[PDB]
């Protein structure tokens, strides 16, 4: 990818760099899924071993506060600036807020609203004077590429935000582990109760929580699953992953076109009745000017 | 009944 910036790249000691991040050593791990109930079309398998490169990735995803930063230092306009409006969960809509007609075709709780950003995550009238610690929201693929490159660091590849999320362990289901509550507790925020009518808020948050909510996975990373999807440099593809190659098996980037890129993790939103897909194997896309309340990212670096 | 759908694309809606 080549991305064209209207700021400067400032200068950053790797000690400001690594603040806030986890080394992840060099070495090998299972990636993908085998979950009979996956989406054959998701391309979660086939399961393999993949090596990668040291590298360090965000403990947590990138809140409000810090995007706000960018923004103050650099005038970043977001794309869902640009375009006028961005998508918002229905039950978070306030009744009267305008709102556009555009239906997404087989998810009618998606609903575009003008003047919803990230700013404004329910539209004109919202704000985040109450969230500063909550992921930022509203952010395509370009946005956190911007924000990324602005901080001295870059998108994780899909293999290392998997690496990452695992924590360690190999080929559990969760981050983990396998149980989704163990000991009935609850380790990530996801939907309980009936999608898309009623989340009961079981886990504490019937929207995002603070990106330092539960507890860490065993590398330490928060909220990897649920809360909200993470947006990764890879083009998507249901199958490039299946050859067996250097490319594919060491530092793989995925496919060298695409038309939507990587989302990883889940969010808020997620539920075993619809989209399974809190699972730490789980993968979908999205393209990369679009945005929406329960996508953001978190970022990795080069040491 | 198709794929479940997480990630809602503004050309989606065109
Ligand atoms: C259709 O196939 C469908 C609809 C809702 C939830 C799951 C699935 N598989
Ligand atoms: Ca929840
Ligand atoms: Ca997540
Ligand atoms: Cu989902």
């Amino acid at each position: 990818h080549m991305p064209s910036f209207d700021f400067d790249i400032p200068r950053r000691s790797p000690q400001e760099i690594a603040k806030g991040m986890v080394a992840i050593p060099g070495g090998t791990f299972r990636m993908g899924g085998e979950d009979p109930d996956a989406f054959p079309e998701d391309g979660e398998g086939p399961v393999r071993t993949v090596r990668l490169s040291p590298f360090l990735i965000d403990r947590y995803a990138v809140s409000n506060r810090q995007f706000a930063a960018f923004v103050k230092a650099t005038g970043y306009v977001t794309d869902a600036e640009r375009y006028g409006w961005s998508f918002v969960f229905h039950a978070h809509v306030a009744p009267g807020t305008p709102v556009m007609d555009a239906v997404v075709p087989e998810a009618p709780w998606w609903v575009a609203v003008p003047g919803a950003y990230w700013k404004a995550p329910e539209g004109p009238g919202s704000s985040i004077t109450d969230r500063p610690n909550h992921p930022v929201v509203h952010v395509s693929w370009n946005d956190a590429v911007a924000y990324a490159t602005w901080a001295g660091k870059r998108l994780p590849t899909e293999a290392e935000w998997e690496m990452a999320a695992r924590g360690g362990l190999d080929q559990a289901r969760y981050p983990w582990g396998n149980e989704l509550t163990p000991r009935g507790r609850h380790r990530c925020n996801i939907w309980q109760g009936t999608f898309p009518v009623h989340d009961t808020g079981e886990d504490g948050y019937t929207g995002t929580a603070p990106v330092n909510a539960f507890a860490p996975n065993g590398y330490g990373l928060y909220n990897v699953a649920g809360n909200v999807w993470e947006w990764c440099a890879d083009w998507w593809s249901a199958d490039w992953h299946a050859t067996e190659s250097p490319a594919t098996r060491i530092d793989p980037r995925g496919p060298e076109t695409g038309t939507a890129r990587v989302t990883k993790g889940g969010s808020f939103l997620c539920h075993e009745s619809y989209c399974n897909r809190y699972r730490v194997a789980a993968r979908t896309c999205n393209t990369p000017d679009s945005s929406a309340a329960h996508t953001g990212f978190r970022c990795a670096a080069d040491p | 009944a198709t794929t479940p759908l997480c990630g809602p694309s503004r050309a989606s809606i065109l």
